[PDB]
């Protein structure tokens, strides 16, 4: 089931359209340096290996 | 508005030699010794997966070349067995194998990244779990925002596994610059010893996925595929007869991560460089697998089995944006699991089977039809030798581990009610195709994304 090029552009430029993906497109690029934060405390809180 | 051609000779090398070096000779060598008894039969078993691969990658060859399409084993599968044999398979490849394949190397990412900062106990659980999170999504956005960017991260990748059996191997030479043994012949240890090899050697099937995106194919497939799985085949030789210079046959039948010890045993200072080019290594064998299953997916809507939405290109940046957020959110559903590793290697034979399948297929293309162009033709005695052995090392390996089957044929079975319902049918409830078309544009509008134009 395609759907027409010409018939998206009609809408796919509107102004709440093109702020919802800045939008999006930030909060996932935020959720991901949230993942290497949460990453980097559970590695510095973990109790380091016995010495051999 | 259409997948533009981006992949060279040189990237078109690096995406296999990228898929196939990985994770299996650092931590698999182990386990062809647990099964050939000895270091001489152990540097045989690893020869014999290397030939055995090349004579597979050059029938792919064919397959390759005479049939453009780059759904890679689905498309030929397609081609010649029709709609539903395809359909089971790229259920299969949605559900379980390519997903489980992104995450277990995305995890194996982590364990070995982490260990320079864990030299001695288990890396924290959920840390790993982060980390390989942190993987499959940058390795998405990457993929997203530029071919040619994923394609420079293939080539980097590429390039750090090549430094780390080569770092490898010349510490092999310096120590036999200071200065066989008895084996088994039981065919029943011999299938599982070499079976246990061609994990390792396996993924030169990969490259078949993506050749639409190729941009010279009837030259740059078959040359890449040559260049690369030779020297594939020497690295590894040379790094499996490495490792048997410096560990006791005894150490490495125990060993829990064989480069480890090798590195722990030359390079004490600073031995987490190993660690660390065994993590980079993975890293760039989950952008791999990443990159060549969105082209499969894309393929398989496009081939119009799949839903629509995953035909759907990013007009202004040429990626296929949806099966990219598709196969990425599929791999993050199998953080949320403990061990399902014993239908992992189940569906281990279903590969190979696909393999078997295929090559049959372009025999039985061959008869049907010698009317086609050929841009490359291959001699019948390889086809011929390679599917019975193909075949014999599926059945016997099977015979002695048929591990999970029960769970395996539940979930293989699983595909044909969703073929009956997305692929056979009239369309008669009207109420779902309205949700169908409204979560399709809604799509669209989110994702930015257009369909493929013939
Ligand atoms: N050889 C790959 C694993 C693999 C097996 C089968 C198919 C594809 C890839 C690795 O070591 O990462």
């Amino acid at each position: 089931t395609g759907l027409s090029k010409e018939e998206l552009l009609k809408v796919a430029g509107s102004p709440g359209w093109v702020r919802t993906r800045w939008a999006l497109l930030l909060l996932f690029w935020l959720g991901w340096l949230g993942m290497l934060a949460g990453a980097v405390v559970i590695i510095v809180r973990a109790p380091r290996c016995r010495e051999l | 508005v259409t997948l533009q051609r981006n992949i060279t000779l040189l990237n078109g090398v690096a995406i296999i030699v990228g898929t196939i070096i990985g994770s299996g000779i650092f931590v698999t060598p182990t386990g062809v010794l647990k099964e050939a008894g000895s270091p001489g039969l152990a540097l045989v078993v690893w020869a014999a997966c290397g030939v055995f691969s090349i004579v597979g990658a050059l029938c792919y060859a064919e397959l390759g070349t005479t049939i453009s399409k780059s759904g890679g084993d689905y498309a030929y599968m397609l081609e010649v067995y029709g709609s539903l044999p395809a359909f089971l398979k790229l259920w299969i490849e949605l559900l379980i194998i390519r997903p489980s394949s992104q995450y277990i190397v995305a995890l194996v990412f982590a364990t070995y990244l982490l260990k320079p900062l864990f030299p001695t106990c288990p890396v924290p659980e959920e840390a790993a779990k982060l980390v390989a999170c942190l993987c499959v999504l940058l390795l998405t956005a990457v993929n997203c925002y530029s071919v040619k960017a994923a394609t420079r991260v293939q080539d980097a990748f590429a390039a750090a596994k090549l430094l780390a059996l080569a770092l490898i191997i010349l510490l092999g030479f310096v120590q036999i610059g200071k200065g066989f043994e008895g084996t088994k012949l039981d065919v029943g240890n011999i299938v599982l010893a070499l079976y246990s090899g061609l994990f390792a050697y396996g993924g030169w099937n990969y490259l078949n996925f993506v050749t639409e995106e190729m941009i010279n194919p009837y030259r740059n497939l078959p040359l890449a595929i040559i260049i690369s799985l030779p020297i594939v085949t020497l690295v590894y030789v040379l790094t499996n007869l490495a490792y048997f210079t410096t560990l006791s046959t005894e150490q490495m039948l125990s060993s829990e991560a064989v480069a480890v010890d090798f590195g722990n045993y030359h390079l004490g200072v600073m031995s987490w460089i190993i660690p660390v080019f065994v993590g980079l290594s993975c890293f760039g064998s989950v952008n791999g697998s990443l990159f060549t299953s969105s082209r499969l997916f894309f393929v398989g809507s496009r081939e119009g089995h799949l839903p629509s939405i995953l035909s759907m290109i990013h007009p202004q940046l040429l990626t296929p944006v949806p099966s990219l957020v598709f196969t990425c959110v599929m791999t993050l559903l199998y953080a949320f699991s403990k061990d399902i590793f014993s239908v992992i290697n189940f569906f281990s034979f279903f590969n190979w089977l696909c393999v078997a399948l295929a090559i049959i297929g372009m025999i039985w293309l061959r008869h049907r039809k010698p009317e086609l162009e050929r841009p490359i033709k291959v001699n019948l005695a390889l086809p011929v030798f390679f599917i019975l052995a193909c075949l014999f090392l599926i059945a016997v390996s099977f015979w002695k581990t048929p591990v999970e089957c029960g769970i395996g044929f539940t979930i293989i079975l699983s595909g044909l009610p969703v073929y009956f319902f997305g692929v056979w049918w009239k369309n008669k409830p009207k109420w779902l195709l309205q949700g169908i078309f409204s979560t399709t544009v809604l799509c669209q509008k989110l994702m930015q994304v257009v369909p493929q134009e013939t």
